[PDB]
């Protein structure tokens, strides 16, 4: 039973960049790599971001360029997501799903929602 | 959407009767060997209900 | 063809192996739907539309 336990991310103000955990458990890590990936109330879930297991590139979607990076370490076995120049528009559900290459369906986490307050 | 149901989709052979495979290994699906590295013919077997 | 003027062709009264096309490596997309990507050769059809 491979559990995808997302730390809760709570309100932050613009004016830092926003720090957010996602964990994982159950299954070896080093093998598969993780992705991020968000569903905004009223519209369907996209693919956010992904990072490779051995080359490390970090593949996101243009129109989330120069603002969104991540960190992923083995040693604790999870997933860091930094946001930069946060926006109100920020405001959805950045849940984790492990990374195939399509990404599509797959396997998830019930993550945690997170609203950008002025 | 509650998604902590999964469920193995990819396996190399049927389960034999009242069998327990809780094996998490990459499955191949080509020529090109895996040796748990996901890529291409590399596919997570796991697959959620949500 | 365009988009709009997408191009169709009819096969049929031949062989497919469709081995060397999945295990190519060129294409990023590989998506198959009604039947497996893989074991595609063990599969007769009476008409194929691309």
């Amino acid at each position: 039973q491979v559990q995808l336990v997302e730390t809760g991310g709570g309100l932050v103000q613009p004016g830092g960049s926003l720090r957010l955990s996602c964990a994982a458990s159950g299954f070896t890590f080093s093998s598969v790599y993780m992705n991020w990936v968000r569903q905004a109330p009223g519209k369907g879930p996209e693919w956010v971001s992904r990072i490779s297991p051995n080359s490390g590139n970090i593949g996101y979607t243009d129109s989330v360029k120069g603002r969104f990076t991540i960190s992923r370490d083995n040693a604790k076995n999870t997933l860091y997501l930094q946001m930069n120049n946060l926006k109100p528009e920020d405001t959805a559900l950045y849940y984790c799903a492990i990374g195939l290459n399509l990404s599509s369906s797959s396997v998830r986490g019930q993550g945690t929602q997170v609203t950008v307050s002025s | 959407g509650n998604y902590n149901y999964l469920y193995r989709l990819f396996r190399k052979s049927n389960l034999k009767p009242f069998e327990r495979d809780i094996s998490t290994e990459i499955y191949q699906a080509g020529s090109t060997p895996c040796n748990g590295v996901e890529g291409f013919n590399c596919y997570f077997p796991l697959q959620s209900y949500g | 063809a365009s988009v709009y003027a997408w191009n169709r062709k009819r096969i049929s009264n031949c062989v497919a192996d469709y081995s060397v096309l999945y295990n190519s490596a060129s294409f990023s997309t590989f998506k198959c739907y009604g039947v497996s990507p893989t074991k595609l050769n063990d599969l007769c059809f009476t008409n194929v539309y691309a």
